[PDB]
RNA sequence: AAUC
RNA sequence: UAUACCUCUGCUUCUGC
RNA sequence: AGUAGUAACAAGAG
């Protein structure tokens, strides 16, 4: 969605400072650390086994209505459904060589918007964000 | 590695002379004894209490008195017979 | 000592299931006799509430046949598997999870239950536990001296509640007569260390991994420990 | 495929040994479905978590309407003996 | 050749015997100096001290609040950390095994001689059982 | 106007 | 011995931090 | 033979 909703711009060719610097991978539905995303996702999908509850249970009860709402009528297995919360919930986030562009909506596209010796202006689609702005 | 470059760099006197030693050592393995090793952790958990002191001296004290198995052994052959056989690691000295 | 009362008054249903528990909050049982007998108590009372009520298939309580007993045992049980219980029947019943572990639930009331041990007190000790659970699980608390505060809507029927406080005042009578009592009244708590010491032979593994001129590894360790190197 | 070279050697042994295992943790799975993504935790035997979940999985599907007079009658006679 | 390069480094040094073992060993640490650009593995414990005490000042509280983040670690560390070491010499066998079975084997033998730590689930009682399992005189074991 |  | 002009095998006695 | 190169393969096993 984020590339065929998307527009393109110019190619220059001219020298690049790019900078090393920690930066999130891919764009999440909501950021939690690894025990909150998995006590959100045993929630999901295992809610018998899920223990003791936190104050997380109680903070994202809307996100886990909707996502249990979601993945109702899926004949897919658990142990996939759990790897593709994780992946939308728990942070990737590695150093890169970056200029200009920072966000996650960027960062997955990196190798398309600049080298060592060239500029790329890329306009990625959906929404964007108002602190990021 | 590149920024500790640039501050090693500009940090040198004016006037005076940089140099860049490209670096390696040799039978890094072989010469590092395992009893070193026991007094590094001693002097890094000096504060840590007694147990977590004895439980860190253990994998040196290991090292130290470790034996080291031979591979498989040593094949010997006769070109004229066509024959060959593995002389296992115990057998080595069961032949002239 | 009171390990040798728990073995001749309690089962070894409950002899276990209290040993078991402290080992999962990681404590010592022969270390904490008292503290043990406090779980022992705490189990039995709620195992004697169990024994008798079972539940027909029309769904009403009887006095015991059937497979399906009123009430269901959480405490005794090893953590995963209490909350795994826990979390079962509140899900199935259709009703929030209690924050803390509870102790008994009963199938007809649908509400969890929650047991208290006391030595001075009852309704000292009911809106103590009051502050925490507020109306999470209804109390039912009890103590030796043949004094109980029970909940608002108390599933303990009158028969029962006889049974319940006959043990109470039979073992504190039992305590007392061995001069067992003066050591769950006196004050009992000790430090939970990390334990790991080492043997005979790897010790002596120890001693001959040594540097040059050296005794032992005490004379190494004193070594690094005290003398400055410097220069 | 597996390396079947193991077919020929001595160590056919563990090939049993491995399948002896692999039926109990996937029973175990079955029981737990959330032991494949999230490790369980206990000291406890692995045959009484396994008794203990499947005890309430036949109570509250016979109270529920899940399970019948016929199917949890026979599933108690069954808990009882393990 | 690794070994005998490994005895040529330190031969200068102090050998003995060891009485638990009954091996040959050798000693170069606190050793005569060399004389020559041979690899030396004469290494002297105060210089190495020296060493450690100056990088401790220049980083200072470092040392104890490592020691503390690995000894914190230790108690969280389960026993199936020992799962994902590769292939693992299993001493039951005398084989290269994979870590997840070498571990198994080691478990299971164990028991056998009275030592349960493993069941505790953490790592500390199994790394005492460790520590223990060289006194007992007697090591049972299966073999199928 | 950065953290994790 | 014989079955065996058969049968099984192709990283599964070595491949680590 | 050859492949290879400090030691192997050029089939092994029941």
């Amino acid at each position: 969605m984020r590339l065929d909703n998307a527009t393109w711009g110019r190619i220059t060719f001219g020298p690049v400072e790019r900078v090393r610097k920690r930066v999130l991978l891919n764009p999440l539905t909501k950021e939690m650390p690894p025990d909150e995303a998995s006590n959100v996702i045993m929630e999901i999908l295992f809610p018998k086994e899920a223990g003791i509850p936190r104050e997380s249970t109680w903070i994202h009860r809307e996100l886990i209505k909707e996502k249990r709402e979601k993945l109702k009528g899926t004949m897919i297995t658990p142990i996939v459904l759990a790897y593709m919360l994780e992946r939308e919930l728990v942070a990737r986030r590695r150093f890169l060589p970056v200029a200009g562009a920072t966000s996650a909506e960027f960062i997955e596209m990196l190798h398309c918007l600049q080298g060592e010796n060239w500029r790329q202006i890329y306009h990625p689609g959906g929404n964007k964000l108002t602190e990021s702005r | 590695l590149s920024n500790a470059v640039a501050k090693m760099l500009s940090n040198c006197p004016p006037g005076g002379i940089s140099m860049t030693v490209t670096g390696d050592n040799t039978k890094w393995n072989e010469c590092l004894n395992p009893r070193i090793f026991l007094a590094m952790t001693e002097r890094i958990t000096r504060d840590s209490p007694i147990w977590f002191r004895d439980f860190c001296s253990i994998a040196p004290v290991l090292f130290s008195n470790k034996i080291a198995r031979l591979g498989k052994g040593f094949m010997i052959t006769s070109k004229t017979k066509r024959l060959k056989a593995q002389i296992p690691c115990p057998d080595l000295f069961s032949i002239p | 000592s009171m390990d040798t009362f728990i073995t001749r008054n309690f089962q070894t249903t409950i002899i276990q299931k209290a040993k078991n528990t402290m080992a999962e909050f990681s404590e010592d049982p022969e270390l904490q006799p008292a503290m043990l007998f406090n779980i022992c108590v705490h189990l039995e009372v709620c195992y004697v509430i169990s024994d008798m009520n079972f539940l027909d298939e029309e769904g009403k309580a009887y006095t015991a046949q059937n497979l399906r007993p009123q009430y269901e045992v959480i405490e005794g049980m090893p953590r995963t598997i209490a909350w795994m219980v826990q979390r079962s029947l509140a899900q199935e019943h259709g009703i929030e999870t209690p924050k803390y572990l509870a102790d008994l639930f009963d199938y007809k009331t649908k509400r969890f239950i929650e047991v208290g041990i006391t030595k001075g007190l009852a309704d000292d000790y009911f809106w103590k536990k009051k502050e925490k659970l507020g109306n999470s699980m209804e109390l039912m608390i009890f103590s030796y001296n043949q004094d109980y505060s029970l909940s608002n809507e108390s599933s303990l029927d009158e028969e029962g509640k006889g049974r319940v406080l006959s043990r109470l005042t039979e073992l504190q009578a039992e305590l007392s007569l061995k001069n067992l009592w003066q050591v769950l009244i006196g004050e009992e708590d000790v430090e939970k260390g990390i334990d790991f010491k080492l043997g005979q032979t790897i010790s002596r593994l120890r001693d001959i991994s040594v540097p040059a001129g050296f005794s032992n590894f005490e004379g190494m360790r004193s070594y690094i420990d005290n003398i400055d190197p410097k220069g | 495929k597996r390396n079947r070279s193991i077919l020929n050697t001595d160590q056919r042994n563990m090939i049993l040994e491995e399948q002896c295992y692999a039926k109990c943790c996937n029973l175990f799975e079955a029981c737990f479905n959330s032991a494949s993504y999230r490790k369980p935790v206990g000291q406890h035997s692995m045959l009484e978590a396994m008794a203990h979940r499947l005890r309430m999985d036949a109570r509250l599907d016979y109270e529920s309407g899940r399970m019948s007079k016929d199917d949890f009658e026979k599933a108690m006679a069954h808990l009882g003996e393990i | 050749d690794t070994v005998i390069r490994t005895h040529e480094y330190s031969n200068k040094g102090k050998q003995y015997i060891s009485d638990v073992t009954g091996c040959t060993m050798v000693d170069p640490t606190n050793g005569p100096l060399p004389e020559d650009n041979e690899p030396s593995a004469y290494a002297q414990l105060d210089c190495v001290l020296e060493a450690l005490d100056r990088m401790d000042e220049e980083h200072p509280g470092l040392f104890q609040a490592a020691s503390q983040n690995a000894m914190e670690t230790l108690m969280v560390t389960t026993v199936d950390k020992l799962t994902q070491g590769r292939q693992t010499f299993d001493w039951t066998v005398c084989r290269n095994q994979p870590a997840a079975t070498a571990l198994n084997t080691t478990i299971t033998s164990f028991r056998l001689n009275d030592l349960n730590g493993a069941d505790k689930g953490g790592l500390i009682p199994f790394c005492q059982d460790i520590i223990d399992s060289l006194d007992r005189p007697e090591m049972t074991f299966f073999s199928v």
